[PDB]
DNA sequence: TTTTTTTTTTTTTTTTTTTTTTTTTTTTTTTTTTTTTTTTTTTTTTTTT
DNA sequence: AAAAAAAAAAAAAAAAAAAAAAAAAAAAAAAAAAAAAAAAAAAAAAAAA
């Protein structure tokens, strides 16, 4: 229907003069400085934003949206063709498929023969000597489809979707061009490849060896043959959109380029790509008609929305959150912004906020310890611990969140699954392995099965996971800070009985907690009646009653925190007496009373990395006598409801 | 060899024939108003009652339900030339328009058991359960290629031979030009629709006790692929083919046969109903005329049957109203379900309203205590075994989602099953993890379960702690608890032995005459038509044998579900009075001092129970369809949950 | 309610059969057509009294 | 003027090679599926104050 030409020129057009005023102001080509950097070889992917398009051609807008892989490659034609105009000195070969282009280059102009008309075949083929990637970020004026709904009618066409990811493959190399050598001539042979198998050659087809009519086998190479990063993935259907009676969907997306080792399993992302069939041909197909799986084809893959990317290189922002930081509240209005909505626990919510932002791991002549805080919320039914293990599953960047025994066994650990591109047996993480260095929030701690609560204790202290079963022997890797919710030991604490006897946990777990908090209710009438306004007035307007301060967005909450994480405290020599004067103080009164839990060096541990948390909070760079006197209230408050 | 048809006097016939029923304008227009419908919610697929074309033309139905091909593509020439004539727009827009079919079919009805060859080429109505589906592939229909040589562009057509011969030139995928020169695919440009095969097994209450299971593949195409999913109960109406096998040389005789879905259907107790403009206004009249009195009007008319239990009643008329979800800004949840719990004596009509629940509300799920076991329960993870992949499995609280589970025995159930539905009644979602794959899937559904006592019995003289075996958080999460308790008072057994004698004599009009047994064996099933599928509504039951004479009416079982039905999508407003209320109600709740001595707690007050007495108040205010939560709706519910909360114990 | 043996039961495969599908593949005669002869039926230049 | 000749010169019949056309044409191997059974890990319910 229409004429790719005239589309290649629109394009070129697009490319050379299109500008904005992106760097502070200052009106720059946006697309011309990359075609300079691309042609230095000092960049490969262009992401060519489709917004930027539609600014001056939404008709273009539309047929790239409608056809999507025609357009893919004239974009990448039309920048070829632009690149030599756009270089302004030459290439220092940082790698080794640059020798290969230029020998190829410069034997192509050696034996030119500009007017010679030279056989269709006998040519480069474009991929092979690109050594850029093109990639289309979709104009927001669509908007993002359903997994589920991504059907036959948008074969071809560029979709956007969201959902967990919940599965990759290994970064592998996918052969682009097949390179050949012949054991007669002297000419290379080039086998782009499509389909997801191919027949090597076997016969060389260049023209000498066409013209002596002699054997000439031809030899397939990796050396001079052209890989691309590939890697697959799982992406599955976000909870809130899928059906009624339903279970989420998944869709394969297939990721190539540079846009490999952007998304890990656990992770919201948000791709655009081309949907795309495989022709799906070999079977013993029950049905005739020429049926095909499907795949999106990755052009932009976008982390979001609890493991956002860009904000963390992103750190510099306005002076506002200077002076947030600034302020001596800082801390309390953070953890005030956890969880707005549940009413009270003010104290839980500042150790919360110490769990996300964490102490300091300490590395001295080969022993680890680990400054991750782990929480355990021991409370009485309907306290708010699920709610409060769920906002943080939600807040937190690598985040599980795990129930009684729907996530048990190797829903923690690790299993050895099939895979596909290579069809061995590669290793799954689960749970503990899917926050591996964030939190996993384990509800009805007290309802887990014994082989999972040692699996906890290793990993709670070590940071490890030993599996040494029959497919899998391993050392897995689970640098996790655990948030437990459980009840007491009948379920609700019983004032009758011992501390110990209520928590029912034994003391290696006990002492695994650097926080064990409390939570019971009481009833009063004052504080009920406080708590069921709050409540009401959430029932009411779906947010928690206006206070002093606003809550902090998720977003910001994740950005303070983030920007907290890199700011490693020392403690220093002026507060090693006055720690340890706590600390010994705090275990004397352990043995001084008949309702105490266990306490160890474990304890002095836990003060010292709150109080690193603490510091870290103020952005300090060496701990002060406040931070230890914060984890010292914690830490009585976290046994405060006995009384 | 290629020919043309330049008369098919049978075509003619059939397809005026097709057009004569659709243009029905004259007839009041049923299938006139269809087509303008499909036409404007954008479908292509008509589905068409059977019967109404047995009316109108005896002779084209009895050929369509026996030669379903050819009639099928004569009904759907006729019905894009009655679209054309209706809109040419959108008639160019599709290629092709569909006809599904709907109604009664004689012998045509069956299961995959007695779908046999004297079917072929018929269209079958099949019902059953779906095992398996699998992945929605697209199928190429047209192809679109570029020879960026010559700049030419060339398509070539697919057509649909699934059921027909193909030979190998029907499906060479073009890859070159004549001159060899290498074509590209414009798949933007080209047409695809999507396939998908499910296999459809007999039902397994309705196969013969003992023996294996029998199937049939099935073959979905567009707009009818994601309409199953394995463990439906679906009723398929399709045409019964034998499919082509590969070219061979020699052939066994043995044909793999098919069934081809012209339509697909869910229960009909979950769909939609169909709300005629009479039935609105009655739905209103009833609203604003009785609007005090309502929630008990509606209450007591819940299961007619049992006699008593009149709170039990209004709060399972709250179950089935439901509060209203809170999705709150940053993701945070609060469930508008309620739960109920019975605990009570022996053969006190309990298990009877799980059953009225299970019959009335749409998306109940029965089970029993060892009947489901965990994964049974919530849901589970398998391995695809043949792609090697994790699968996830819907248990029952996933498939009750937007539904009721009815828990019967719940006391016999395992206490690891319990402690599995605990995420499941308050977060209204199941966390489900292997490593290959890990999941939240959506169960938001509300517990009615029953439970027996410790003892057996229930023991007036013990602690309603000591006499309900389960703890404070299993309990807490149960926002009603209800001791149904048998008191052997004389004057409370004349009631219900009335009641209960005076239904043991009912004979139900007409189809009983006198001495009646009701009992169908096997084969008049698939004689009538399923009331599991099947497509002028009062208000108040004519009085009868059911109750005797007073001056209070009964709501009709079909009116109370299109009225709870309409009600269930309102979203009541807590005002601030009832805010207030509720507040200062919760919290005189709270503390015992308010609460008599030798009176105990049946189940503890948290702020779970502030939230359901928000949850009841609001199901309250959607009973009388106020939009707002009143006062009144607030004293309803702090009754409800005064009565249930509180036991009397005895010495 | 901490410890402990049968029980499956989901997952790895392996077997393993039965069935459907796949893969492989020039030579040899015959016949029409054209271009030749060849006997016979004319027919067109030879001469006489 | 006709009477022998003595060729064309047309036909039927033959040959007579070509050069093209026409006519013959299952069994052996494989793979996939669906079903089994088996080693291992995992998840249940009987034990006692
Ligand atoms: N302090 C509170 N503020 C706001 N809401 C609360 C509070 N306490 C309880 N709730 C409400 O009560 C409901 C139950 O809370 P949740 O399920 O978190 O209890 P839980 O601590 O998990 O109890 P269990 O130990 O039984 O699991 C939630 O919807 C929550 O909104
Ligand atoms: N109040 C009542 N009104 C009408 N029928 C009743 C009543 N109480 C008991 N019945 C009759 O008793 C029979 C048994 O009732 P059901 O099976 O529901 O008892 P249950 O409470 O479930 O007993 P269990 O707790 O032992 O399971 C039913 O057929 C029901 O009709
Ligand atoms: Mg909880
Ligand atoms: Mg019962
Ligand atoms: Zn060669």
């Amino acid at each position: 229907l229409k004429d790719y030409a005239l589309e290649k020129e629109k394009v070129k057009k697009f490319l050379q003069e299109f500008y904005q005023d992106d760097e502070l102001g200052k009106k720059q080509f946006k697309y011309g400085n990359q075609l300079v950097r691309l042609a230095h070889r000092e960049q490969v992917a262009l992401y060519v934003d489709l917004d930027d398009v539609a600014e001056d051609d939404p008709e273009l807008v539309d047929s790239i949206c409608e056809n999507a892989r025609r357009y893919a490659k004239l974009f990448a034609d039309a920048v070829q063709e632009l690149l030599p105009q756009y270089k302004e000195r030459e290439v220092v070969n940082k790698d080794v498929l640059d020798v290969y282009i230029e020998h190829r280059l410069m034997m192509e102009q050696r034996s030119r023969d500009p007017g010679m008309v030279r056989s269709p075949q006998n040519q480069y083929p474009a991929e092979l000597m690109r050594r850029f990637e093109l990639y289309f970020q979709g104009p927001s004026s669509n908007k993002p489809r359903v997994i589920r709904e991504v059907r036959a009618d948008s074969v071809g066409k560029l979709v956007t979707v969201r959902g967990i990811v919940t599965r990759v493959s290994e970064v592998k190399p996918k052969m682009v061009v097949a390179t050949y050598t012949c054991d007669q001539c002297g000419a290379e042979t080039y086998q782009p490849i499509q389909s997801p198998t191919f027949m090597p050659l076997i016969m060389c087809p260049s023209q000498e060896c066409q013209t002596n009519r002699s054997g000439g086998r031809l030899y397939l190479q990796t050396r001079g043959s052209r890989f691309i990063k590939f890697q697959e993935m799982k992406m599955q259907e976000h909870s809130d959109q899928v059906p009624v009676g339903n279970i989420p969907r998944s869709i394969t997306v297939l990721v190539e380029g540079e846009n490999t080792r952007i998304a890990q399993p656990g992770d919201h992302v948000s791709v655009t790509g081309i949907f795309l069939p495989i022709l799906r041909t070999g079977f013993r197909q029950v049905v005739q008609g020429l049926l095909s799986e499907t795949y999106l084809e990755a052009h932009r893959i976008v982390k979001m929305n609890k493991s956002e990317d860009d904000e963390s290189g992103a750190g510099e922002l306005t002076r506002e959150e200077l002076r947030q930081i600034a302020e001596e509240d800082f801390y309390e209005k953070l953890a005030a912004s956890i969880a707005p909505e549940i009413y009270g626990h003010e104290d839980v919510k500042k150790a919360l906020l110490l769990l996300l932002v964490g102490g300091v791991d300490q590395s001295p002549r080969g022993m680890k310890i680990r400054g991750n805080i782990n929480i355990c919320l021991m409370g009485d039914p309907g306290v708010a611990k699920s709610q409060l293990l769920s906002y943080i599953d939600r807040l937190a960047p690598r985040s599980q969140y795990t129930t009684g025994r729907g996530s048990s066994g190797v829903g923690l650990t690790a299993a050895v699954l099939r895979d596909s591109v290579s069809g061995e047996l590669t290793l799954e993480g689960g749970a503990l392995v899917l926050a591996d260095q964030g939190v996993c929030c384990i509800d009805e701690f007290d309802k887990m099965a014994e082989a999972d609560r040692t699996a906890i204790h290793e990993v709670m202290e070590q940071q490890t996971i030993s599996i040494a079963k029959a497919g899998i022997l391993t050392t897995l890797n689970a640098r996790c800070s655990i948030l437990a919710a459980a009840n007491p030991a009948y379920g609700r604490y019983n004032p009758r009985r011992s501390l110990e006897q209520n928590i029912q946990l034994p003391a290696a777990l006990l002492s695994r907690f650097d926080l064990l908090w409390l939570i019971q209710d009481r009833p009063d009438r004052d504080n009920d009646l406080r708590l069921a306004q709050h409540i009401t007035y959430v029932h009411q307007h779906s947010r928690q009653p206006p206070s002093q301060f606003e809550p902090l967005d998720m977003k910001l909450m994740r950005r303070y925190i983030a920007m907290c994480r890199e700011k490693q405290p020392m403690v220093p020599e002026s507060l090693a007496d006055y720690i340890t004067a706590a600390y010994v103080e705090m275990r004397r009164e352990a043995w001084a009373s008949k309702d105490a839990t266990y306490t160890s060096a474990r304890t002095l541990l836990a003060i010292l990395r709150l109080s690193t948390a603490l510091a870290r909070l103020r952005m300090v760079d060496v701990v002060e006598k406040e931070d230890v006197n914060e984890a010292i209230r914690l830490m009585e408050m976290s046994k405060d409801s006995l009384l | 060899a290629g020919t043309v048809v330049l008369d098919d006097v049978e075509l003619r016939e059939a397809q005026r024939d097709y057009l004569d029923f659709l243009d029905d304008e004259e007839d009041q227009g049923i299938y006139q108003s269809k087509v303008r419908e499909l036409i404007s919610d954008n479908q292509y697929r008509l589905i068409v009652n059977v019967n109404d074309l047995r009316r109108k033309n005896e002779k084209r139905a009895n050929r369509l339900l026996n030669n379903a091909f050819e009639e099928l593509v004569a009904f759907q020439r006729a019905l894009k030339d009655f679209v054309a004539s209706i809109d040419a727009t959108y008639a160019k827009q599709y290629e092709e328009f569909y006809v599904g079919l709907e109604g009664s079919f004689g012998s045509k009805h069956v299961s995959p058991r007695t779908l046999t060859s004297c079917f072929l080429s018929c269209v079958v109505c099949v019902e059953g359960i779906v095992t398996k589906c699998s992945l929605v592939r697209p199928k190429v229909v047209r192809s679109v290629h570029y020879c960026p040589a010559t700049k030419k562009t060339i398509e070539r057509r697919y057509s649909d031979l699934t059921t027909l011969v193909a030979f190998p030139s029907s499906s060479v995928y073009p890859t070159k030009d004549e001159e060899n020169n290498p074509l590209e695919t414009e798949y933007g440009l080209s047409v695809y629709k999507d396939h998908q095969t499910i296999t459809i097994q007999e039902m397994p209450e309705k196969a013969p006790a003992g023996q294996l299971p029998r199937s049939v593949d099935v073959i979905l195409d567009d707009d009818l692929v994601d309409k199953a999913k394995p463990g439906d109960r679906v009723q398929v109406v399709g045409t019964y083919r034998c499919l082509p096998g590969k070219k061979g040389g020699y052939t066994s005789g043995t044909f793999r046969t098919v069934l081809i879905a012209c339509n697909v259907k869910q229960m009909s107790k979950d769909a939609q109903p169909s709300f005629s403009a009479e039935d609105i206004a009655k739905i209103k009249k009833f609203s604003k005329t009785r609007s005090k009195d309502i929630f008990d009007q509606l209450a007591k008319s819940l299961a007619p049957s049992i006699h008593g239990h009149d709170y039990v009643k209004k709060a399972i008329l709250c179950l089935l109203l439901g509060g209203v979800e809170r999705d709150l800004e940053n993701g945070s949840h609060i469930r508008g379900d309620i739960n109920i719990l019975l605990i009570g004596d022996p053969s006190v009509a309990k298990s009877q309203l799980l059953r009225y629940v299970l019959c009335t509300a749409p998306r109940a799920i029965p089970t029993t205590g060892r009947g489901s076991s965990g994964v049974g329960l919530t849901a589970a993870v398998t391995t695809d075994q043949e792609t090697g992949e994790r699968r996830l499995e819907a248990g029952a609280m996933v498939l009750a989602d937007r539904g009721v589970v009815c828990i019967d025995e719940f006391d016999k159930m395992s206490d690891m099953d319990r402690t599995a539905i605990h995420e499941v009644m308050e977060q209204g979602r199941v966390t489900i993890a292997k490593a290959g794959i890990h999941a939240r899937l959506n169960a938001r559904c509300s517990v009615l379960a029953a439970a027996n006592p410790v003892y057996g019995r229930y023991d007036q003289y013990k602690t309603p702690m000591e006499n309900i075996g389960l703890q404070d958080s299993l309990l807490s999460r149960f926002d009603l608890l209800f001791i149904m308790l048998d008191q052997m008072d004389p004057e409370q057994d004349r009631e219900i032995s009335d009641h209960v004698l005076r239904m043991h004599r009912y004979r139900a009009p007409g189809e009983q005459d006198g001495d009646a047994m009701p009992l169908g064996s096997a084969v008049d099933i698939l004689a009538t038509d399923d009331p599991n599928f099947s497509q002028i509504y009062e208000k108040h039951d004519n009085l009868l044998h059911g109750t005797k004479k007073k001056k209070e009416k009964m709501v009709s079982a079909a009116f109370m579900k299109k009225y709870i039905h309409v009600a269930k999508i309102i979203k009541p407003v807590l005002t601030q009075e009832s805010a207030t209320y509720i507040a200062e109600e919760y919290s005189r709740l709270r503390s015992q001092d308010s609460m008599s001595s030798d009176t105990a707690r049946t189940s503890p007050v948290t702020a779970r129970t502030l939230e359901t007495l928000i949850r009841l108040a609001t199901a309250h205010a959607k009973a009388r369809m106020s939009k707002t939560v009143d006062l009144q709706d607030a004293e309803e519910a702090v009754e409800l949950v005064q009565y249930a909360y509180f036991k009397k114990v005895l010495e």
